[PDB]
RNA sequence: ACCCACUCGGCACCUUACGAGAAAUCAAAGUCUUUGGGUUCUGGGGGGAGUAUGGUCGCAAGGCUGAAACUUAAAGGAAUUGACGGAAGGGCACCACCAGGAGUGGAGCCUGCGGCUUAAUUUGACUCAACACGGGGAAACUCACCAGGUCCAGACACAAUAAGGAUUGACAGAUUGAGAGCUCUUUCUUGAUUUUGUGGGUGGUGGUGCAUGGCCGUUCUUAGUUGGUGGAGUGAUUUGUCUGCUUAAUUGCGAUAACGAACGAGACCUUAACCUACUAAAUAGUGGUGCUAGCAUUUGCUGGUUAUCCACUUCUUAGAGGGACUAUCGGUUUCAAGCCGAUGGAAGUUUGAGGCAAUAACAGGUCUGUGAUGCCCUUAGACGUUCUGGGCCGCACGCGCGCUACACUGACGGAGCCAGCGAGUCUAACCUUGGCCGAGAGGUCUUGGUAAUCUUGUGAAACUCCGUCGUGCUGGGGAUAGAGCAUUGUAAUUAUUGCUCUUCAACGAGGAAUUCCUAGUAAGCGCAAGUCAUCAGCUUGCGUUGAUUACGUCCCUGCCCUUUGUACACACC
């Protein structure tokens, strides 16, 4: 699918003295900036990186 | 292919006649002119033109073909 | 004789690489631009040629010595990656076998391909990867073929003809298939729009797919391509990418001079499946009552009522989500990745099925899809086009896809009566209910429907049932053939199709052979869709009935992958 989605694609027929070549061009818009659309690969996989801590500290209790 | 046989017979077409046009008319002691060939009877044409004379036969030409009056 | 330490001198195997080198390797091929222990010999691009000649030897065949002319840009070495093998070792798979299913191959007949035959039987295509393929079911169209008949739609520019007329067109006649003024008879008509020549354009289903684009088929039901930093190698390049294990899978796990990524497989996308949870509806529907039928009547049952009102969303419909991650558990295995069974679940074969799909390859097919196209060809007595008619269908045979049968798990006659994806008429004649008339075909008057609203509930077929047949070419079979009736259609003869009666073939389960396929699948069955004026024995999707046999291997077969050889690199055509 993804195909659908983040590449455009042309074809000319660019016609000369000698023949005809085909021109064939493939471009893919960074899944980054989709806008509306899925904005990533499917392939992706982001963990979130944690938080070191300073934990332990026996107890106690705040009051308010 | 097999190019070319032909039983001979090879053909052209036509000339538009020639004919040096229309004296057809006739004027006289001056400066009088009568019309010799009538002219047709249907409005399409002027009665500017006129009727060839076949045998039984008079036509109007303006009249691509369309219609014989005879006389 | 053994055992052992050590020792000279032998043939050698090894590990290394201080060092060598073009590299393969070499403890000598080492101590060599940091160039010298001693000494002999041989070579100075590839041919010509170890040829000729001379001398010599030998019985001889031959040996030793041994040129040149001319020619010529490579020939050559080690190693790298491809390609390739009538080298070996591993795999993979219903386009391959196993176990079996259902066949074709045997017949009739429907198509296609050959060949033959024709004026013509237009053509592309030939192993899988050509032969119901060109969406190729051709009556005219199509149309490319054959017999003939018209027409320029010959830009344009220059030249000439020429207002005394450059040119157009024609009624009737002849002519012709033709009510084509094609031509010719005759003689008007038009009025610078053509016409005559060149230069130059123009069309063309003419050739070239072996010049091209584009698209497409195959390789591939395959699993492959690659870059970062690090190891090796002067460099080509390798390592990563690998014995094994596992996987649909360069899937992984694991092994490890590599680590850690990417393209491709995966993920993803579509579609089938699951919601008493969400948002909803007279184009969906269920419940209750009103209105009403018929039976039974104590209450009950079974129908009618596109709005007489109430209510709901289990059916349906589709927006939003939830659900499976081989979960659970037990097995077994490098207790690794996986795999095995079992519970459980709508669902646990990649969940089922598809869509998409890296690099690289083929002189694969496609100038007959194109107003994609280079070049050739043709260009008015046209390979342009159009009108007339035949032909593509021609019939001794050969080939491939099929259709129908060989009947009693049947054929027929009543009767039960059950799907799904589809499709349908505006500048119009589509899908068509209902009402008649007609045995049939159909004909006819109406009507609904731009469609979840109407045809339609597509009351389809296979099939389920009570009989009629009686094993006999028989009530199986339906070839071929005559007679009529209809229907599309401008037109049906060479018989578009359809209906009726009569006719009543081969064929008794098919040799050598070869296809297809593991579950809602095989195969039986029909229907919708394409093509379509008319015509499905075709194909694309649909649902109905719904099986016996594997859950293996490598024997065939095809194809991969590793080692190997190589003198191919336009790469075994
Ligand atoms: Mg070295
Ligand atoms: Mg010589
Ligand atoms: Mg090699
Ligand atoms: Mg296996
Ligand atoms: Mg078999
Ligand atoms: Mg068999
Ligand atoms: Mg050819
Ligand atoms: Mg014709
Ligand atoms: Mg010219
Ligand atoms: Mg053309
Ligand atoms: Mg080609
Ligand atoms: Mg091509
Ligand atoms: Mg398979
Ligand atoms: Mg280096
Ligand atoms: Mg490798
Ligand atoms: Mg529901
Ligand atoms: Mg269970
Ligand atoms: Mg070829
Ligand atoms: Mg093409
Ligand atoms: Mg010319
Ligand atoms: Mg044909
Ligand atoms: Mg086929
Ligand atoms: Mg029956
Ligand atoms: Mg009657
Ligand atoms: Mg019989
Ligand atoms: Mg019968
Ligand atoms: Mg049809
Ligand atoms: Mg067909
Ligand atoms: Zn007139």
């Amino acid at each position: 699918q993804p195909v659908n989605d983040f590449i455009d694609t042309a074809t000319r027929h660019v016609l000369m003295r000698q023949g005809v070549l085909g021109i064939k061009v493939k471009i893919m818009r960074d899944p980054a900036k989709s806008r509306t659309g899925p904005k990533a690969l499917p392939d992706a996989v982001t963990i979130i990186e944690p938080k070191e801590e300073e934990p332990i500290l026996a107890p106690s209790v705040k009051d308010y | 292919k097999k190019v070319y046989t032909t039983p001979k017979k090879i053909k052209h077409k036509h000339k538009k006649v020639k004919l040096a046009v229309l004296s057809y008319y006739k004027v006289d002691a001056e400066g009088k002119v009568t019309k010799l060939r009538r002219e047709c009877s249907n409005p399409t044409c002027g009665a500017g033109v006129f009727l060839a004379n076949h045998k039984d036969r008079l036509y109007c030409g303006k009249c691509h073909s369309v219609y014989k009056v005879n006389a």
